[PDB]
This record gives C-alpha cells, structure tokens and sequence, in this order.
C-alpha cells in the first residue's frame, strides 16, 4: 500500500481511516487467538516489538493522529488540516513510528 | 563625646543620601549601604531620614516600610520609635488640616501594618477618627492600602468600618467626590484589593549584627517519525510546550533528522513552517539554527546531506523566512550549500522574480553591489557555475 | 509475553488460581495456562518452596552459635501452604539461646538499622513464592504488604509475633525479604538468598523449564 | 461531534475518537501578516495609482 | 443552589445533543439517532460561496437554540432559558449583611 | 451579525451568573468596517475575513444569495456608457 502510493496517502483521509481500522482488526485477530482483546493485556510492546525480541513485529501505520475536518465543509467546497482525530489506541505516551516516515515520497 | 557626635552627624548625612537615592533600579544597593552604617546610637537620625523620605518619595513607601520591618526584626526599639514618630506626624496633620501629610503618614502606617510592624488597632482607631469628622478622602486610600491585611487580622473591625462607610453614603448628605470615593472603596472590597556611656559596646554589637547579615532528543525523534504529515508532527511538538531555552535544540534535532533521510522531504519543511507561524520564539530559534549551520556546522556534513539541508533552507526562505543571509576563503562545502539553496529558491520562485525579491532585501552577502577591487569576480564565477543572471550586469556596472 | 498478557491490572478477569501452583490467571487465557502447567509440572512450585526452606534450614544449622540460635525447627506445614496465597504459616521457627533485641519490620537491603525496639526469644521464617507480572513485578513491596497483612490480623499461624518473610518472584527471579532482624543476621541472610538464587536445584529446574517453553 | 468536527461516532471507528484541536490550525488562521509580507509586497507593486448645478 | 448553573447540562439539553449527534464537550455522547446522509450535492443553499463566517456556530449553540442553528433537527426537545441567582450565604457566622455587593447612591 | 450564539456563549463563560439580552429599538445602524468596491479584498474562504475587506466580502455573499452575481467569482460596479467614464478617469 505504502510503497505504491507513498506521497499520495497523506492527503486521503478515508485511506488513513481504513488503515487504522485494518491495523486494529489485525491486532484483534491476534487477540482473538488469545481469547481476550483486553486493551491493557496487549500493550503495543507485544505487537510492534520485532520478532528478534519475541514480538509479532507489525509495521504500524495506525498511531498517526488522523486529520479530522469539518465534514460539513470537507466534501463540500474547500479544506484545511485542523483538528486532529485520535488515531488508533491508548498509548503510554509511546509514539510508535509510522512506516510512511521510512519511505521516500515519490516526488 | 565629640567623636561620638561627629559619628552621629556622619550617619545622619549617610541616611539622608540613602533617602535621596532610593529607587526601584538600585534598591538592593541602597539597602546594603544602609546596612553598612550604624543605626543604634544614630537611631533617631535614621528615623528622621526615613520619615523625611516618606514625606518626600511617597510612591516608594512600600520599600521604606519593608526597610523599617527589616530594621525592627534586628533592632525593635528603633522600629517602635519610628512608629511613634509616624503617629505623632499623623496627629499633627489631623490637627492642622495638613491633608497631604496625613495621606502620606496614613499610607506609611498602612505599609507598616502590612509588614507586621505596627498593630491594626492603630489603623482602626485612625479610621474611626476619620469617620467622626466625615473625612472620606483620608480613610479611603488608607483602607485600600491596608484592606486585605485588615480583613485577614481584624475582620470584625473591617466589617464595622464598611458599615460606617455605608451609613455615611446613605444616611448622610455626602458630597459628590465623597460619594465617588465610597463607590471606589466598595468596588475594591468586592475584588479584595486587586492592585552615650556604652557607645563602644553598642558599636561592637552593631558590627557583629552586620557581619551576621539525550532522552529529550530521542522523544523528539520519535515524534518526528511517529507522524504522517509534517503538520501532525508540528502539532505534537507544540503539545510538548518545551521552554524557550530548548526550542533551538529541538530545531537542531529536526534538522539532523532531515539530514538523516535519504533525500529532502517536504514534511520537515512543512513542520518548520508550522512552527514558524506559531510563534516568534520559534522563528528566532530557527534563525539561530540557520546561523549555526552556515557558520560552524555546514563544513562537517557529507555532500548529499548538505544538499538536502540547503534545499530545506531554500524552501523555508522561498516564503516563510525573511531573506537575511550572511555570506574567497569561505568556499568549499559552504559554497555548494549556498548553490543548492539558490537552486531551491529558483525552483520555488521563478528566476527574475527571485532576483527582484533578493534586490528588495538589503542583501550584501549573497550579492555585494560595491566592486571592491575584483572581489565580486569570484561571486560572478560562482553564479555562472550554477545557471543564473544579473551577475553580468553587476560586472558591467563596476567595470 | 505472559507477564504482560496475564497481569493484575485487568478490567474484569475472574482471578482463578492455577492448579497446584501460585500462578493467578486473570481470566481464561488459552495457551498461557498450558505453558504454565508444563513449567510447573510435577508439583514444581511446592518443590521450589520446600527446597528453599531446606536451604534456609541448612544455612541456619551452619551458623547456629554465631547468631545465638538454640534450635531451628522446620514446621510440619500443610502441603499446599506453598501455594496458599490468601493465608500463610511460619515455615522455619527459630528458638533463641539468649533474648534477641530485634529491629522494627524492615527490608532485607537496608544499611540503616536500630536493634533497641522489640525483644524476642522465638522467631520465624516464611518463604512466600509468587509468580510476578508487569504490574506487580516489584517483589520487595509485595513482601512488605504481606508482612503488614499477615503478622497483624487475628493469628497468622506464627508462634512468635516477630519474624521474616522471604519472598522470591519466580517469574522475574527477584527476591526480597522483610521483617525483624538481630545484629549480624541480615547480611548473612542476604548472602544466603543470593546463593540460593544463583543455585538452588528446584529454581534451576524451573528456569530450564521456562527456557524450554520459550525455546 | 463538537463544532462539526469530531468523529460522528465512537463505535466502528476502531479508535478512541479523541480530538486534539491542532496548533497548525492557529498558524493557518493567523497569516494576515504573512499575506501582508506577500499582500504588502503586492500592494507596493501596484501602489502609485458640477458648477452649473451648484 | 443556583439553578442557572445547569445551562447545557439539562436532561433536555442532553437529549437534544443526542438527537443532533452533538457532544457538549463536558457531557456524554451517543450513537446518532439519524444516519448522516451526506447528500447535499453542492447545492446553492448552505454553500461556502453564499454564507458568511463571522461567528463559528459552535455546537454549544446548537443545543441552546436547536430549531434555529441546527438544520433538520429531529426529536429535539425544547430547552430552558433562565434568570440569574443573586443568593449570598454567610460562612463567618454573621446575620443580614451587605457583604459581597455595594450600597445604593442616595 | 456578530451576535450569533452570543447570549449562550456568555452564559457558558460565566457559569450562568450573567444573563445577556440583545435588542434593537434604537435602530442604530453603523458602517461595516472595511471598504466595498475592492477586487483584491481578502484571503480566507472558510474563516472570518479581515476588517478592511469585511464590507466587501459581506456584500459579495449577499449578491451570491440573491442571484445577482453569476458564478464562483464576480465583482460589483456601475453600468453606464463610456466604460464607466473611463474608469472614473483612471
């Protein structure tokens, strides 16, 4: 997804939303295996920690503070980046880096 | 005895001098000076000096009060004497219709009360006296001065005073000015004041007394990298609300991060822009960083990194920054950085337009206008090396 | 990730104690339990605890006359006492020759002490195993808490009011003890504990099992 | 949703639905002066430009 | 004791918010009653070509004048619109005193 | 204009201690700040405009609402002969 449209992701909010959702779903799959999904019992440690420290080693694009906007004025007319939405999880102020910042934008 | 007298005289003079001096700019110094000179044998003199000063700056009454308090803490007798003198003065004022004097004295008293020198009882008495003769102008300012304090200590007394004031306002044919004063007082209340034989021994005592008296960086990096657009990153940074000290450091870190990435990204530039718009301190920090770069940190970098940096700077400068730039000897890495920056500018702006913009700013370093004995030749050559105009024109101009 | 996945700060997990062990599971977590069982197969927890007790006894025997010890009685506790986390009991009761001047309830790693508070003729050691977990992995604190609880309320099957609660976090390999001490005891005790941690057979076995589980 | 801007609903989302207002927003708002830096320049560029009844 | 305190923390206000899918930031939030059918289709009404933006029209104002500021309100109850409560209680054990306020002119 | 959600806002601010009321019986009109008949005018579409161009923007909006101006961008001027007297003699 990201290597194909590196630069072009940032603007599209729907895609971002999907990523957030998709990532969460994936996480829950793992948590489904462990028959819980209790949000404390899976700190981001267990997912994003690499396999070389025993983690799953996911490559998140979910911890981004998504651009929210006036959906009144978004589809209509014009736009600007104001009010960020949550992004994906409760964090312990643990800023998980995002794959996009390690991919050189197409231009 | 003669010697003692002389000493006293000297002391008095010193006190007078201190009084004359006393201001906000050199208060500590004044205090120090005062401490140096004796005021047990020359206690009366000191008192006289203080009182005189009060009579004079009335605006620096608080300071005087503080000084008195300080003195009192050490030598209480002197303080007591001063208080007595003040009281006497007040009495005199009351007697003789010396209104200004009364006001001054009252203020002093209030100050004393505030600093735990004199009791609030005296103040209360004064207020009562003022009331008895229908003198609103005297008690109004005094009350204001020692209002909160009064409330704290003798609340009942304060209440009584308030009641009296109210009575005066309503159950007495008061003047317009008086009424106004009353109103003001009320307003203040609503907010609670918003605005010798043993000479040698003594000397010895006084002298004794005188003698007695990486993680952050990491976090920043994470923030930079845990963020989709630059905007988000900027927002995150701003959330942190780091001190005006560390802004420069943050900027430096950001720059480093940018350098680290393989090629120049719009992201970093965007972030910078966001920061810059946000506050003057961030702008200042950015400027500082820039200065550091071309001066001392530019020659350290490898080429690609340097180029990237230049590009970033160009982007910053194409719009957001003011074109302020400080540029034979200075030509290796630095020159290439400059070239890169120029290229970036060209890309952003448009050649002629860019040139015009450059002209508009003072700009002596990038394009020095004065010929200066074939020193501009080098600059021209450099310009030629990276496709540019106006250099030729400049050359023609000088001959 | 057991020590995060199973942990104390759970929202709604019904805390079952796992079979023949002191390993609380906050809710049915699937593979974890099996792994734990494998680790602690053949009553391993009990063995560990008992082994530790034995070691302590041996140590005491070695240093009898140095610390003025009349007799070192290992009490005949109920087999599950190792893994009864609610209650407790004095494992190694300890008779004195002369009267000990013990300190106030304090930790095993404390440089500053005062041996003029309480006095006693009899003492006890309790060994308390626990399986740690990310939230409550601090062992010392836990032991202190236990001491505060057990010693005070009604009767906690201790013959003397004064004693010590040794505690070994099996899942973090941390150890700490807390309680009352007499002069020269504490350093020795610490040393003994260290030795045990380095090499107790049961503990070693446990470690091996854990390794196997983890691969 | 607060000022037309929050995420419609907390469910589905797969997220807190928390909404920090951005501090880029402020920046975006504020460049009246920045417009003058450009606006001002523009202005400068184009700056120079009955009796019977009575 | 001041009743006016509960402005936009009324049950009615809450209900309105729920209806309008509009959180008073302090208060609760729910699944919207009605699904947000974003099918304006760039019409000549409510366009940004047409309207003016002196006021930001906060969602605070929505639940206060539901039928006005919000367009297509549904199942929206009417809120209250109140008087101010000058009520002074003495905490220092005193009796009938003009303390917090100021005296008449005459 | 500015008095949209004024009272409510005030109430929110003041924890319902101050109660505003707005009225218009003085019939007191006033110049909208800024200057109509300016084609440069303002920057923002979404935000509130600046005060020199405030008059203009409002007028434009009104025109749009009416259906006087035809399109996304337009102007206002006098219809007369001779190119409006040569743009008022330049």
């Amino acid at each position: 997804l990201f290597t194909y449209f590196r630069e072009a992701i940032v603007a599209t909010e729907p895609l971002l939303d999907i990523l957030v959702k998709g990532e969460t779903r994936i996480q829950n799959r793992v948590k489904l295996g462990l028959n819980s999904k209790m949000p404390t019992r899976f700190p981001p440690a267990v997912f994003y920690t690499p396999k070389e420290l025993g983690g799953l080693g996911m490559i998140s694009a979910s911890h981004i503070l998504i651009p929210a906007s006036d959906l009144s004025w978004s589809k209509q007319t014009d736009t600007g980046i104001t009010h960020f939405r949550a992004g994906m999880t409760h964090e312990d102020e643990k800023l998980i880096p995002t794959i996009f910042r390690y991919i050189t934008t197409w231009e | 005895i003669k010697f003692q007298r002389e000493n006293w005289e000297m002391i008095r003079s010193h006190v007078s001098p201190i009084i004359s001096n006393l201001t906000m700019d050199n208060l500590q110094e004044s205090h120090r000076d005062l401490f140096q000179v004796n005021i047990l044998i020359g206690r009366d003199i000191i008192c006289k000096n203080v009182v005189d000063f009060t009579l004079n700056n009335g605006r620096l009454i608080p300071a005087l009060s503080a000084l008195i308090a300080l003195l009192n803490s050490d030598i209480p007798d002197i303080g007591e004497t001063l208080a007595k003198e003040l009281m006497l003065m007040f009495v005199q004022q009351f007697n003789r219709k010396d209104y200004v004097s009364c006001g001054n004295i009252l203020q002093c008293l209030s100050i004393l009360f505030l600093y735990d020198v004199i009791h609030e009882i005296v103040i209360l008495q004064i207020l009562l006296l003022l009331l008895e003769k229908n003198s609103l102008r005297l008690v109004i300012a005094v009350m204001k001065i020692c209002g909160w304090k009064l409330a704290l200590v003798s609340k009942k007394t304060h209440d009584m005073i308030w009641e009296k004031l109210r009575y005066i306002l309503q159950t007495q044919e008061l003047s317009s000015t008086l009424r106004e004063s009353l109103e003001t007082l009320f307003e203040i209340r609503q907010k609670d004041y918003k605005s010798c034989e043993n000479f040698n021994e003594l000397t010895m005592a006084f002298d004794t007394l005188r003698q007695k008296l990486v993680e952050f960086k990491k976090k920043i990096y994470l923030v930079l990298k845990s963020s989709l657009s630059g905007d988000e990153a900027a927002h995150k940074l701003l959330k942190l609300k780091i001190a005006n000290n560390l802004k420069k450091s943050v900027v430096d870190i950001i720059i480093k991060s940018s350098l680290q990435e393989s090629t120049f990204s719009k992201f970093y530039s965007i972030l910078s822009e966001r920061m810059i718009t946000f506050h003057r301190s961030w702008q200042t920090a950015y400027n500082e960083t820039f200065e550091q770069n071309y001066t001392q940190d530019i020659e350290d970098y490898e080429t690609d990194q340097l180029r990237i940096l230049g590009k970033f700077w160009g982007h910053l400068i194409s719009y957001e920054f003011l074109p302020m730039d400080c540029l034979e000897e200075s030509c290796p890495q630095g020159r290439i950085f400059i070239k890169f920056l120029f290229q970036e500018l060209v890309n952003e702006l448009g050649l002629d337009e860019l040139q015009l913009r450059l002209n508009s700013s003072k700009l002596d370093g990038m394009f020095p206008l004065e010929g200066d004995a074939e020193h501009i030749r080098y600059s021209i050559n450099f310009f030629t090396a990276i496709g540019l105009g106006l250099l030729t024109e400049d050359m023609r101009s000088r001959l | 990730w057991s020590p995060t996945i199973n942990r104390a700060n759970v929202y709604v997990g019904f805390l079952v104690q796992l079979d023949l062990t002191g390993i609380f599971l906050h809710g049915k977590i699937p593979t974890l339990k099996i792994s734990l069982i494998q680790i602690f197969r053949a009553h391993l927890w009990q063995k560990i605890h008992e082994s530790i007790v034995f070691d302590i006894c041996q140590i005491l025997d070695g240093e009898l006359d140095v610390l003025q010890i009349e007799s070192v009685t290992k009490e005949t506790v109920h087999p599950r006492k190792s893994y009864k986390m609610n209650s407790s009991a004095a494992d190694i009761t300890m008779e004195s020759v002369h009267e000990w001047e013990v300190s106030k309830p304090s930790l095993l790693h404390e440089t500053n002490d005062s041996f003029k508070g309480l006095i006693t003729n009899k003492m006890w050691f309790d060994v308390q195993l626990r399986y740690g977990d990310y939230d409550s992995h601090d062992i010392s604190r836990y032991v202190r808490a236990k001491f505060l609880d057990y010693t005070t309320d009604n009767v906690s099957m201790y013959p003397s009011p004064t004693g010590v609660m040794i505690g070994i976090d099996l899942a973090y390999n941390m150890y700490d003890a807390y309680g009352n001490w007499f002069n020269g005891l504490k350093p020795l005790i610490q040393n003994s504990m260290r030795t045990i941690m380095k090499a107790n057979p049961a503990l070693y076995v446990l470690r091996e099992r854990i390794r196997k589980g983890l691969q | 949703s607060y000022n037309g801007i929050g995420l419609k609903s907390a469910k589905g989302s797969s997220t807190s639905g928390h909404v920090q207002r951005s501090l880029a927003s402020n920046n975006r708002r504020r460049p009246q002066g920045s417009q003058q830096q450009r606006q001002q320049r523009q202005n400068a560029i184009k700056k120079a430009s009955i009796e019977t009844h009575m | 004791t001041d009743k006016n305190y509960y402005y936009l923390f009324d049950k009615k206000s809450f209900f309105n918010g729920k209806a309008l899918n509009n959180a008073i930031p302090g208060g609760p939030k729910f699944e919207p009653l009605y699904p947000r059918e974003e099918e304006e289709d760039y019409n000549e009404f409510n366009s940004i070509d047409r309207v003016i933006f002196r006021v930001p029209i906060r969602s605070e104002y929505k639940v206060a004048f539901p039928h006005l500021y919000n367009s297509r309100p549904r199942s929206v109850r009417i809120p209250w619109y109140n008087n101010p409560v000058s009520c002074i209680i003495q905490n220092d054990e005193e009796y009938d005193t003009p303390a917090l306020f100021f005296d008449p002119s005459l | 204009i500015e008095s949209a959600g004024f009272e409510t806002d005030l109430r929110l601010s003041t924890n319902g201690l101050g109660m505003c009321q707005l009225y218009f019986w003085h019939k007191i009109w006033r110049k909208v700040p800024g200057d109509v008949l300016d084609k440069d005018a303002f920057i923002p579409k979404l935000k509130p405009a600046p005060i020199n161009s405030l008059s203009r923007d409002f007028v434009m909006k009104t025109r749009r609402r009416k259906g006087i101006s035809t399109g996304g961008f337009m102007s206002n001027d006098g219809p007369t002969l001779e190119k409006y007297i040569s743009a008022e003699l330049y």
